[PDB]
Order: C-alpha cells, then sequence, then structure tokens
C-alpha cells in the first residue's frame, strides 16, 4: 500500500574507474608478413 | 617488393655446360613456384620448366628433357640451372620468373633481370 518503488534499469549510462587489462589492435598496414614486428605482433587484432 | 637478382652472362661454346643462378627476396623462398624462360632471336619466349623449392620437385620442357638441370639452394634462397651439350641455337637470355601468387604459376608478373649467355 505505497507510492514510490524500487525499479530495476539495464543499460544505465555509469562508470567508475578501473584498471583492466587491454589488448592490442594495429593498422594491419604491414604487408610483408615475412618481416613481422616485434610490437605490432599477428595477435594483434586488425584495426 | 620482391625481386630475383641474377647470376653475369658467361661466354661458351658448342658442346659443353653452363650454370647460372638467381637468387630471391622479399617472399618466402618454398611457397612459390619458380620458372625458367629464356628468350633467343624472334622465337617466342621459351619455358624451360618449373621449380617447386620445397622438395625439389621439378617439370621440364620437352625439348630440354635431357640437358636441363633445375635445382636449389633453399638456404641460400637461390636458384639453379645447368643446360649441357651446349648449341648455338639453344644461345639466349635467361630470365627466372614466378608468377603472380603461389595460387597460380602462369602470370609472370615478377621477372629477373635478364641474364645474358653467348655461344
Ligand atoms: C632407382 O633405380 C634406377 C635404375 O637402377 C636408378 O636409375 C639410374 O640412375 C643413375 C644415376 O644415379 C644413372 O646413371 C647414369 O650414369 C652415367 C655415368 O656413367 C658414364 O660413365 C661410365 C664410366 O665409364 C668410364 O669409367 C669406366 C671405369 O669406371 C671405364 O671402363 C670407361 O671406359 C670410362 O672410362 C673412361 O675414362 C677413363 C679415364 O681414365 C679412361 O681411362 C677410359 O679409357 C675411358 O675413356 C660409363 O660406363 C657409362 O656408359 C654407359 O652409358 C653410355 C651412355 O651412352 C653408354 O653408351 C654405355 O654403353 C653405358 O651404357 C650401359 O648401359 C646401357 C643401359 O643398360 C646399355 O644399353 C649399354 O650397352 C651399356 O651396358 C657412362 O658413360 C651418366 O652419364 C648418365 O647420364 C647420361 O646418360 C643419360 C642416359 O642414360 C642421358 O640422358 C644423360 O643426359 C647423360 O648423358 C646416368 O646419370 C643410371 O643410368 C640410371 N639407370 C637407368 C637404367 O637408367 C635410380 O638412380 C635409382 N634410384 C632412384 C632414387 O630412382
Amino acid at each position: 500500500a505505497g507510492d514510490l518503488w524500487v525499479t530495476v534499469y539495464y543499460g544505465v549510462p555509469v562508470w567508475e574507474d578501473a584498471d583492466t587489462t587491454l589488448f592490442c589492435a594495429s593498422d594491419a598496414k604491414a604487408y610483408s608478413t615475412e618481416s613481422h614486428n616485434v610490437w605490432a605482433t599477428h595477435a594483434c587484432v586488425p584495426t | 617488393q620482391v625481386q630475383l637478382v641474377q647470376s653475369g652472362g658467361q661466354m661458351k661454346k658448342p658442346g659443353e655446360s653452363m650454370r647460372i643462378s638467381c637468387r630471391a627476396s622479399g617472399y618466402e623462398f618454398i611457397d612459390c613456384t619458380l620458372n625458367w624462360i629464356r628468350l633467343a632471336p624472334g622465337k617466342r619466349p621459351e619455358w624451360m620448366g618449373w621449380l617447386k623449392p620445397r622438395g625439389g620437385a621439378v617439370n621440364y620442357c620437352r625439348p630440354l628433357q635431357g640437358r636441363v638441370t633445375m635445382t636449389r639452394d633453399v638456404y641460400s634462397d637461390t636458384a639453379f640451372l645447368e643446360l649441357r651439350s651446349l648449341t648455338v641455337d639453344d644461345t639466349a637470355v635467361y630470365f627466372c620468373t614466378r608468377g603472380k601468387n603461389c595460387d597460380y604459376n602462369w602470370d609472370f608478373e615478377h621477372w629477373g633481370r635478364g641474364t645474358p649467355v653467348i655461344v
């Protein structure tokens, strides 16, 4: 027998500061597969 | 880009042999097939045989079956060809040639600089 209730929203635009694992994305412009880079490896996802 | 630097063209006499090298770069020497197309005066560009540098697999042209011998040093990435029983007619400029891609050998976008043998 009330007036106001808890209402739950999913997709709410909020964020908090955080530390996390960051993966790499490369420009993929390195044509030569032979001459491959030490930092921009094949594991870097395409940009 | 890839490039196929070649040997100097030696001077020879009939009833002898010749060996002309061809070093490749810019691509994995094994993954792609290399050819030998020589050019004599006025005749159609003569293909002699392809060489697959995986296990030295080869396929020579019928008239050259017996004289021709295409090998390779997979370590120095060099392509070798020997041609015995020389003639003044088999005289030509020689060009090592790999295709556009490894899925098709016959589109020769990449040619080596001509090596001129004189007989
Ligand atoms: C699976 O199994 C297969 C089959 O077993 C294997 O296939 C075989 O592969 C080998 C390669 O590994 C291939 O070998 C051939 O070898 C040839 C080299 O032989 C030549 O030289 C010898 C030596 O003669 C000199 O030395 C002796 C003493 O050692 C002396 O007595 C001679 O007189 C001569 O000496 C001279 O110099 C000295 C210097 O001091 C002087 O003192 C002296 O006075 C002389 O001047 C010769 O014996 C050979 O002669 C044969 O071949 C010629 C070719 O015309 C014939 O005219 C000759 O009669 C003889 O042929 C004999 O056999 C045939 C066939 O049965 C008979 O009809 C005939 O009657 C004879 O009995 C050579 O001159 C090499 O040159 C050759 O390549 C050349 O030939 C081919 C054609 O055969 C050409 O297409 C090439 O372009 C070349 O020109 C070849 O490499 C075997 O031939 C081959 N087997 C078969 C059946 O083909 C295979 O390897 C194996 N494994 C695998 C993985 O497959």
